């Protein structure tokens, strides 16, 4: 969601929706959220609660 | 004398619950202790803020001050004739500074 | 002779101010005039010099009312040094850095 | 709070003029007490004679959960594989899904974090003396990958 | 709730207090007799003693 | 059934048990504030006394007032003097801890303006900048955008020390009307009966108003009649009419609904929704359990 | 009043009594034995 | 004591499984 | 305190006797340890027909855990949590005394 | 130097209504009670007096008594937009003058 | 230099003046010398107008017993502004008159 | 890459047990706050004595 | 539980039956 | 969701192996 963004559209390509189930979101923040793909974040620079 | 039914009789009522509650006929209240006396965790004080204790008349140490009207014009502090008005009385209570 | 204080008062006051107003976003601080900071706002360094008015947190204001403030909203709440599950792992590695 | 419009001796007076605790509170810092004794100006009286005219605002606060919107013709659930995720098992079709939401403004940067639930299964079997092996299912966002 | 083979019938007390006569006297103990009280067809419950 | 409509409370209400003006005063403490006396007043000489206090300092006392800074050199250097509409604010004063002997500037109220203790004193601002005095009034206070702030200087009471012999003055106050309001605490002492300004009004005290906390009952009890006579409920067909409501005197159902959430769910939850929420006492305020204080310290 | 009437004595109450006079409501001087608190308490 | 007991005594029997059975039969 | 659970006089009763009739009285077939009235609590006590540290009488006792709970004749015990409500007997009972 | 003392003693309940059972075996299992077959009516008068000794202060007061009965009701719709209600209430009931 | 408080005992007086002495009946308060108050007893002005003495609820009288005030004991305990359930209640339409 | 396992086990341990009891050899101790910092209520001071 | 009302068992004490003499 | 669980208890001292 960019800075004083008001909309944040998603889009997901046509696939199947076999055995889905329900949907959940919640909004966080950019810095303080690090990426689990990476085995470092250089960027991350926050050590409170994730 | 090998046989403690004392003993047996709390640890049998804890076993049925309601060992918080208490139960004025059988006096039932067991002994406690406060975890903050038995284990002490400091914290420090929360003062960041400074508390502060004030004369009852709200004005500190007060001194007489006369009333003075300037009885002439300009700006100055010794041109602009500074003496006694008694429309402003004398002898006023008044602090300098803080309280 | 005597001095007079409001103990209720200064309790509160300190009450709302160590947990509320030294935890307002950093656009309602400023730093003193002969302190100096780093350049860096996610030292610790910085972020303990700046220095918050205790006005914003008046200790009579929304009074009456219950009421999260808004600058408060956006700020996380288990960053926070009364929440008691972080100051309970603190503690349980003891008091010292070196552990 | 105080009407802006509606309060026709409305001042907006900010911080630093402000005063409230005059003489026995610092200015605008925890150092020690400046000024004298005063009535002070801040916070209009909302109680008693001479209450100003004021209007409501209305919010909630919500955390550690996150919103949820189930998957089923009733928002009710009725068990764990949903009435409308068999829609697709009893006759799969592909679908696109576009969500479109509305959020505040905010200043700092923020991320969405939406959360497809889905039913991620390990059948794990162990056919033989120090031999492990494991087939791992994922439904409507099956598994990419299978790196090493 | 069921209407007989619990009713008090003739009816008859629903407590008891045991009485009070002489001892032989001791210093730091206090040494307290009964020989109870009897009348038809009740079964006493040791738990409701005191 | 949504209701909606507005509620009003009347002056009653007051949902807080201190005061949210100058409560970390004394409560003896009067403001500083002038009052007019007769004691070697009358004629064309009226006593106006002053009790206050001069918090800030300057640099000198003109008829300006207090001045208050000094204007950078330009090939030029002229003293700024303190505004009269909202300087010598009441919450600046010095960082030293308390100093006497300079040039000090305050403020102070008229004896227009009636005493009150300074613990529930409240003026609202007139002026954007917290000024609050009242605008002058020449018929019309609408377009007179003079206020009304009068200075008075002071000396110290020596003849040959300062005043008539080396001319000066050492404070000045910044005397104006206000609208002086209390609307939270009242008076609980005062040794007069005058409201008006005088010596002994500096003496007045004042406690803060009982905590009175209006809310609508525990989930809406008496906001729908049940029981009642005329005023009772219709459940009915449409066609038929024929009510299947019958509500009778001898019968309480608002108590009967207390008593069966006490057969649901925990009592001791609140909920917003139907406003639940069951009236429950402190008890240790229902029975006082004195243990005395722990003061060996 | 009730009943035929005479000079004065109607406005509510009296009947027959006959008994010891059980609580408080009478307590007064001249005591026996060896009023919200004569009932409420007990020593 | 103060005065309720209503329908469903025991469990609503479903072949958990799933969660159903029928509306009857005619 | 109709409309509502909220109640605060249940100690003000002495004694309730529900006659029927002026030779015998309701539960009067010898049942109570007065059984010509349910005495709320006692004042002066010679019988020692109180329970322990209030007024109250032994037989209003009893009758008060049989009618909110049931027990009594298996001896007193602390109801479950399930069993004490909020408006139930046990937990608004509160025995004092003082010198 | 303690001085002789008294002893001083009482309850609080609040939000409890005094409760008595009616009928036969103290115990509360069920809730009917069989006086149907004991006679159909044939009453004459037996006295029924409740007469409640209260402690006296000073202004008014009001005695609230609660006779426990059922409020049954079955409300059934044999048609669309039908609905009846047939009300019993059996010791108390609010039928029979007019109907 | 230095003056010497007693915080602890201060604390207690406060507490208990403000939810004891305060919802004592009237027949214990006076109205001041140079206040007039309202002919009616109903309204706000004439309850928060009479002063109630700091010595009636001493903070050293019945010290080491759990009692409750016999003038308290008739008064309604949840008429009071630590009644949890009323602050909520009032708490969820704001701070204000107009709502 | 698009599961998270440690969020997981989070709110599994929060379905089984409650997590206000605090475990210290997996260290449980949920995180938290005081409701009288996040919602703040003004109640006044007691100032009448 | 969650239940604050008792059962009863719908039924009288001893099932077992015996003969007049 | 958040939720979803599906492993919990159904549950010589032996038959036949």
């Amino acid at each position: 969601i960019p800075a004083n963004a008001t909309n944040v559209p998603i889009s997901i390509p046509s696939r199947n929706w076999a055995a889905f189930r329900g949907w959940s979101f919640t909004r966080l923040k950019t810095k303080e959220t690090p990426s689990l793909g990476s085995g470092f974040d250089p960027y991350f620079v926050y050590s409170g609660s994730i | 004398q090998d046989r403690n039914t004392e003993l047996s009789y709390q640890l049998l009522l804890d076993s049925l619950g309601d060992r918080t509650r208490y139960f004025s006929m059988w006096n039932q209240a067991v002994d406690s202790y406060d975890p903050d006396v038995r284990i002490i965790e400091n914290h420090g004080v929360e003062d960041e803020l400074p508390n502060y204790c004030f004369p009852l008349d709200g004005s500190g140490t007060n001194a007489a001050y006369q009333g003075v009207k300037v009885k002439n014009g300009n700006d100055g502090d010794v041109e602009s004739e500074w003496e006694n008005d008694d429309t402003v009385a004398a002898r006023n209570q008044l602090c300098k500074g803080n309280i | 002779f005597a001095m007079e204080i409001n103990l209720q008062a200064n309790l509160w006051r300190s009450f709302l101010y160590s947990n509320v107003a030294l935890y307002l976003p950093d656009s309602y601080k400023y730093t003193p005039a002969n302190i100096t900071l780093p350049t860096n706002t996610n030292t610790y360094d910085y972020m303990n010099g700046r220095v918050v008015p205790p006005s914003l947190v008046d200790a009579y204001i929304n009074i009456g009312a219950r009421w999260s403030l808004d600058p408060m909203d956006n700020v996380n709440p288990f960053n926070h040094h009364r929440n008691a599950g972080l100051r309970y792992r603190s503690m349980l590695l003891g008091n010292g850095r070196y552990v | 709070v105080v009407d802006e419009v509606n309060y026709k001796d409305y001042q907006a007076v900010t911080l630093a003029y402000q005063h409230n605790n005059s003489g026995f509170v610092g200015y605008l810092a925890p150092t020690m007490r400046q000024g004298q004794p005063y009535p002070a100006n801040y916070p209009y009286p909302l109680i008693g004679k001479s209450a100003v005219t004021s209007v409501t605002q209305k919010k909630f606060l919500c955390d550690r959960v996150m919103w949820r919107i189930p998957f089923s013709s009733n928002f009710m659930s009725m068990g764990a594989l949903t009435d409308l995720g068999q829609n697709m098992l009893y006759a799969n079709s592909a679908h696109a899904l576009d969500m479109n939401f509305e959020v505040d403004p905010m200043d700092e940067s923020t991320l969405l974090y939406v959360v497809f639930e889905v039913f991620d299964v390990v059948r794990v079997h162990q056919p033989h003396r120090g031999v492990i092996e494991a087939v791992y299912l994922r439904t409507p966002f099956s598994a990419g990958n299978a790196t090493t | 709730a069921p209407t007989h083979d619990v009713t008090t019938d003739r009816s008859q007390r629903l407590t008891l207090r045991f009485v009070p006569v002489d001892r032989e006297d001791n210093t730091y103990s206090y040494k307290v007799r009964y020989t109870l009280a009897v009348g038809d067809n009740r079964v006493l419950d040791m738990a409701s003693t005191y | 059934f949504d209701i909606r409509g507005v509620l009003d409370r009347g002056p009653s209400f007051k949902p807080y048990s201190g005061t949210a003006y100058n409560s970390l005063a004394p409560k003896g403490a009067p403001n500083s504030s002038q009052w007019e006396q007769k004691k070697a007043g009358n004629g064309d000489t009226m006593e106006t006394h002053t009790f206050g206090v001069a918090p800030m300092g300057g640099e000198n006392i003109t008829i300006d007032g207090l001045q208050i800074g000094t204007d950078a050199t330009a090939d030029q250097d002229k003293p700024i003097y303190a505004d009269k509409t909202f300087q010598p604010e009441p919450q600046v004063g010095e960082e030293n801890w308390q100093e006497t002997e300079s040039f000090y500037g305050g403020r102070a109220l008229k004896k227009d303006t009636s005493m009150k203790p300074c613990y529930g004193s409240y003026a609202r601002p007139t002026n954007v900048k917290g000024g609050q005095a009242k605008l002058k009034v020449g018929a019309d206070g609408v377009p007179t955008k003079e206020f009304d702030i009068d200075l008075a200087f002071f000396d110290t009471p020596g003849g040959t020390v300062n005043g008539q012999d080396e001319y000066k003055a050492d404070i000045v106050m910044y005397t104006e009307n206000t609208y002086l309001e209390t609307p939270d605490t009242h008076v609980v002492y005062k040794p007069g009966k005058d409201d008006a300004s005088s010596e002994i009004n500096l003496v007045q005290q004042s406690m803060p108003n009982r905590p009175n906390y209006i809310g609508f009952r525990d989930n809406f009890i008496g906001l729908m009649y049940y029981n009642s006579t005329g005023n009772m409920g219709v459940l009915a067909g449409q066609a038929s009419q024929l009510n299947a409501v019958v509500d009778l005197q001898d019968r309480n159902t608002e108590l009967s609904y207390q008593l069966l959430l006490d057969s649901l769910g925990d009592r001791t939850r609140y909920f917003s929704m139907w406003n639940q929420a069951v009236d429950s006492y402190d008890p240790d305020v229902r029975i006082i359990e004195n243990h005395g204080v722990e003061d060996e310290l | 009043m009730s009943g035929s009437g005479s000079f004065e004595g109607g406005v509510f109450s009296p009947y027959l009594t006959g008994r010891l006079p059980s609580w408080a409501g009478v307590r007064q001087n001249v005591m026996g034995s060896t009023t919200y608190a004569t009932l409420s308490s007990s020593s | 004591d103060i005065n309720f007991s209503s329908l469903a005594p025991r469990h609503g029997t479903r072949p958990f499984m799933g969660t159903w059975s029928d509306i009857g039969t005619s | 305190p109709y409309l509502d659970g909220t109640f605060y006089l249940n100690h003000t009763f002495k004694k309730v006797s529900i006659t029927f009739d002026s030779s015998v009285s309701w539960p009067g077939n010898d049942r109570l340890l007065t059984p010509n009235e349910f005495e709320i609590k006692r004042t002066v006590d010679g019988e020692g027909y109180n329970v322990a540290q209030c007024n109250m009488t032994k037989d209003w006792f009893l009758v008060q855990m049989l009618a909110h709970y049931n027990i009594g004749y298996q001896g007193f015990y602390v109801p479950e949590g399930y069993k004490d409500r909020m408006y139930s007997f046990f937990r608004n009972f509160q025995p004092m005394s003082r010198q």
